[PDB]
């Protein structure tokens, strides 16, 4: 799913990383989605 | 519990080690390998930073 | 584990 | 590629830093033993002046 | 394309041997290590 | 001069003189060779010219 | 060859592309026309 295109799910991603979840795993949440902003680009 | 009756949430991922950052070992490595000048003349031979 | 050189 | 590249360039480098030290050992026990025999002649000088 | 394949056919016993008796003879034969050219050099012009 | 691994050569040029020149030396044998619409890189061996 | 070739990756460099290069520039030291289509990008590339 794109990241601007699904705002939801990353939403849903974030609260779920944020229920469980480190501050790495946050960080390779915020790399994909970088990628995937990258290949909706 | 019915026949008593009867009668962390949070999950982080641990952080990846300092020493298994590859890059810069691998870096060090290759500083301590490349530029070290001929044998012949002797010279201090720079520490690997292998470690694990 | 033997080494085979190119020309044989 | 092979993976003998990797055991070759290791055995490589090894190979060099262990002539290294063993030219840094050679070249102390040869500079001490001049130093001795530098010592020795001077002693030697003392003992004819 | 065959030496990519099948790795370097010098054995690294044989390199290692080979760079020890380089080692060791030219230590044997006091050499003293070529070093870059210099910018103060004073044989650049002619060389050149 | 056909079977000469760049590798060792460096090493043997980095024994007899400073190791930015036995560095220039091993990347200028590592060269693309072409003729025509021939071409390949030359990763083993000697390059005699 | 070196730069309008539009197979060339033209962007950032991935990370697992960087131990590539480095273990690559540890076991072929200064073969970067070598390195380079294991790697896969062009040899001026990977030794900037």
């Amino acid at each position: 799913c794109d990241p601007r295109t699904n705002p939801e799910f990353w939403a849903k991603w974030e609260q779920f990383e944020v229920q469980h979840g480190n501050e790495d795993t946050f960080k390779e949440m915020l790399r994909v989605k970088r990628s995937v902003q990258a290949k909706y680009n | 519990s019915a026949m008593a009756r009867e009668s962390g949430a949070p999950i982080r991922t641990p952080r990846a080690p300092a020493q298994e950052d590859h890059i810069a070992n691998e870096i060090r490595n290759i500083k301590a390998l490349t530029e070290t000048q001929s044998s012949l003349l002797g010279g201090e031979n720079a520490p690997l930073a292998e470690g694990a | 584990n033997a080494v085979i050189l190119h020309e044989d | 590629i092979n993976d003998k590249f990797a055991q070759f360039s290791e055995a490589l480098f090894m190979a060099d830093r262990h002539a290294r030290e063993e030219v840094r050992q050679r070249a102390m026990m040869q500079q001490r033993l001049a130093e001795k025999e530098r010592q020795q002649k001077e002693e030697h000088l003392r003992q004819l002046a | 394309h065959n030496h990519m394949k099948d790795g370097p056919y010098v054995s690294s016993e044989e390199a290692v041997a080979i760079y020890t008796t380089t080692v060791h003879w030219l230590e044997a034969r006091k050499f003293s290590p070529i070093p870059f050219p210099s910018v103060s050099y004073k044989h650049d012009t002619k060389i050149l | 001069y056909e079977k000469i691994e760049l590798t060792l050569l460096n090493s043997l040029l980095r024994l007899i003189m400073d190791h930015n020149l036995a560095d220039y030396i091993t990347a200028k044998n590592n060269v693309t060779l072409t003729y025509k619409d021939m071409s390949h890189v030359n990763s083993y061996g000697m390059i005699r010219g | 060859n070196e730069w309008l070739d539009p197979s060339i990756k033209k962007i950032e460099w991935s990370r697992e592309e960087d131990e590539k290069l480095l273990h690559l520039a540890k076991l072929m030291p200064t073969q970067w026309r070598t390195i380079a289509p294991i790697v896969g990008r062009t040899a001026n590339q990977c030794l900037e």
